[PDB]
C-alpha cells in the first residue's frame, strides 16, 4: 500500500524528468 | 525493479532517467 | 504546447491506476 | 497515440486500458 | 469506511467503484 | 495521523477517476 | 480542461472539508 | 455544477466549503 | 528519507491552494 | 521547520498558512 | 484565471521535485 | 515571472532548477 502510494509519485517523477521522449513503467 | 529501488530507498533524478524511453 | 503537458501529468496518473501490476508504455510522441 | 485520443477527449478507463502492458 | 478498506489494503477499481454515485 | 490523511488525497483522485461522471461521496471515519 | 480542473476541484474538497467529507457531483 | 461554478471562474475557500456535508 | 518526501509533495498543493496570490515558501530542512 | 510540524502530526490549513509569503 | 491556477499547481511539484533538500520560493505576482 | 514564463511555453526540469534557492 505505501508501495503503491510511492508508485504514484513515481510516475509522476517520471512524467516530468522524461518529457518528450515519454517512459516505461512497470512494479515488476 | 523501480518500485523496489525507488520507493524503499530514495532513487535521484538521474536514476529515474534510465526509465526513459 | 502547455494544455498537452498538463494532461499528460493526469494521464499516466490515470495509467497507473489502470494499468496496475501490468504497467505501462507511455510515449507523447 | 494517447494524447491524440485522449486528450482531445475524455477517454473511459477501458479506453484507457488500451495503452497498458 | 473508505479508508479503513483502501488504505490498509489495496483495493481494486471495482471495489473503488462501491463509493461512486 | 499523516499517511491516513495522505492516503485519502490519493483515493479521492482514483475515484474522481473511477466514477468519472457519474461522481463520489467521501467521508472518511464512520 | 473541465475534465482535469475537477481533479484539482476535488483534492482541494478533500483539504478544505477535512474529517467532514465532502460530496462530487458534476451535475448538480 | 461545481464544476461550472469553480472551473470557469475561480472559487474561494469558503465557496468550496459549501460542498462538504 | 522517502516518507518525508511524500509528505513534502502533499504539502506544498495544500500551501499552493492555501497561500492563494501570496504564495508561500517551501523549505524543508 | 514545515517538515517536523507538519509530517509528524496533521496541519490544518490555518497553520499551513504560517508558510505563505 | 483558472488555467494559470491550474498550470501553477503543477509547476509547484516540479519545482518541489527538482530543488529536492534545498526547497524554493513560490510568488506567482513577481 | 515563472507563470509568464513557464505556462505559457513548457518549461524543463533544468530551467525550473534556476527558481530553487
Ligand atoms: C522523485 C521520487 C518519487 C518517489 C520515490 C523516489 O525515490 C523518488
Ligand atoms: C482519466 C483521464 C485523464 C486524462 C485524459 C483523459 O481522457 C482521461
Ligand atoms: C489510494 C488508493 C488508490 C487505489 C487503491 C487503493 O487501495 C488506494
Ligand atoms: C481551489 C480551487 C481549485 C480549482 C478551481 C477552483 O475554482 C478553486
Ligand atoms: C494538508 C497536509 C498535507 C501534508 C501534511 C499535513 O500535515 C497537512
Ligand atoms: C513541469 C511543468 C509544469 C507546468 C508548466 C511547465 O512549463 C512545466
Ligand atoms: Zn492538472
Ligand atoms: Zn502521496
Amino acid at each position: 500500500v505505501n508501495q503503491h502510494l510511492c508508485g504514484s509519485h513515481l510516475v509522476e517523477a517520471l512524467y516530468l524528468v522524461c518529457g518528450e521522449r515519454g517512459f516505461f513503467y512497470t512494479p515488476k | 525493479g523501480i518500485v523496489e529501488q525507488c520507493c524503499t530507498s530514495i532513487c535521484s533524478l538521474y536514476q529515474l532517467e534510465n526509465y526513459c524511453n
